[PDB]
């Protein structure tokens, strides 16, 4: 039992980025637009390329869209792939991801790569990155005693 | 080799944010959480094992406060980023080939 | 110098990730606190705290249900979800 | 300079206090099964814990109204001289709470009292919440990796 174990990383391509890029959203959900995510777009896509990912990205997709999407990825073969990255950068509610036109439960996408689901990621990271408020409180600043 | 592995083992969740909380933006540049994660992969992403990495993510996305607000009560106010590990293993993005 | 977030500097180790069952042997304790004192009898002054996290999950992930009343139970797995909001390195060296 | 080796400052006089909740059995009217061997876990921490340094505080099956005056005694007490508090809780849980002996309390009301505007002296030190509670009704499957 090695306490300094890694995962194997020298498969033939580092995986797939998926990222799923949401600036705004169908007006009857009344969902501010996210100025500055393609910003955030744009810097992931050249720093995930500089790490070796394919970067693949879908911009403001409907929830059957997004969902087609990601099936796919998931049942693609991750055989040759290190590990798979998706990120999520939209509003969200509860355990909820909002696509265009309306929102999805994080775990049916989540689901998708689980072990039983995705046979070539098993042994390997999946990695999910969500930029989204997650509740109505804003955190306070404090100090330490110290100072 | 001898042992089977949970379906939910290996994944790990990154967020910009705990639950219950807002995250924050600049506007111009993007979301604090994104600006500090891609500057984290520029300058660690090809050595520094990628929770270590996430965990200067929090301190840097923790230095932030709001500095400009329509709401007067939210100036000064702050974010700290979360993740959740299920990795079994230490994870790196070294260079390929 | 920099305020910090309130909410900032906390770590939740919780036996299992939301959604699911955690488990136990027979008599011994939960599967999650056998394996997490483990490691931490080995390696607790010397790792970074999530570095032992993590091979308290690579642990857990190894157990199975041997014996349920419940024969769909049998052969089940868990693995625990450590949560960071920590801002540095946690070690706890010998003081 | 930003130090990426940077460590939390742990050479203050104590290691600080680690709190156990240990709960086995529950009031007859939560219809709650037993906990048959957290005896075991509660003593291989308190023995782990107190090798680190902590103050190791064990509490078994405490009510509601215990279980919180006593968390809330030690949210209010200064850590000023301590390196990090501990709190562990062995029990059964609910959704976003954990069971008392006699009720179920707000995950949130207790890691609440050890934020930075509550608990001044842990301000810009490491909180660490175990928590040994099953949190929903599935059992994860095992798999294999392909090959
Ligand atoms: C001054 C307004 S505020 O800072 O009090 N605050 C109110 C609550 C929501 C906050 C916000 O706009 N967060 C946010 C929106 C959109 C994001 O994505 C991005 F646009 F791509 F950056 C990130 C964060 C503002
Ligand atoms: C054979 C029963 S099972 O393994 O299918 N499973 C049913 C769902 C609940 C599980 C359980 O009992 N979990 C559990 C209870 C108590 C724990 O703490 C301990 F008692 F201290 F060990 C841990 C896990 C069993
Ligand atoms: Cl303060
Ligand atoms: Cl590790
Ligand atoms: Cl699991
Ligand atoms: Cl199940």
């Amino acid at each position: 039992f090695d306490p300094a174990e890694k995962y194997k990383m020298d498969h033939r391509r580092r995986g797939i980025a998926l990222i799923f890029n949401h600036e705004r959203f169908f007006w009857h959900l009344t969902l501010p637009e996210r100025r500055g995510t393609c910003a955030d777009r744009d810097n992931l896509t050249r720093r995930f390329s500089d790490l070796g990912f394919e970067v693949k990205c879908f911009n403001d997709l409907k929830a059957e869209e997004l969902l087609l999407k990601i099936h796919e990825v998931s049942t693609v073969s991750h055989a040759d792939a290190d590990c798979f990255v998706c990120v999520f950068l939209s509003h969200g509610e509860g355990n909820h991801i909002y696509a265009y036109d309306a929102k999805i439960e994080i775990q049916t996408l989540t689901g998708l790569f689980k072990g039983d689901k995705c046979h070539s990621l098993v042994g390997k990271p999946k990695i999910f990155i969500i930029q989204a408020c997650r509740g109505n409180q804003h955190d306070v600043p404090v100090i330490p005693l110290d100072v | 080799s001898v042992y089977t592995l949970p379906a939910g083992a290996d994944f790990l969740m990154c967020y910009s944010v705990a639950e219950g909380y807002y995250s924050h933006r600049e506007t111009v540049n993007g979301s604090w959480y994104i600006q500090d994660l891609c500057e984290m992969l520029g300058k660690y992403g090809s050595s520094l094992e990628f929770t270590e990495l996430l965990t200067l993510v929090n301190r840097k996305v923790s230095q932030r406060r709001v500095d400009f607000c329509k709401d007067p009560s939210a100036i000064g106010k702050k974010q700290v980023p979360c993740f959740a590990s299920m990795l079994t293993k230490k994870l790196h993005f070294f260079p390929k080939s």
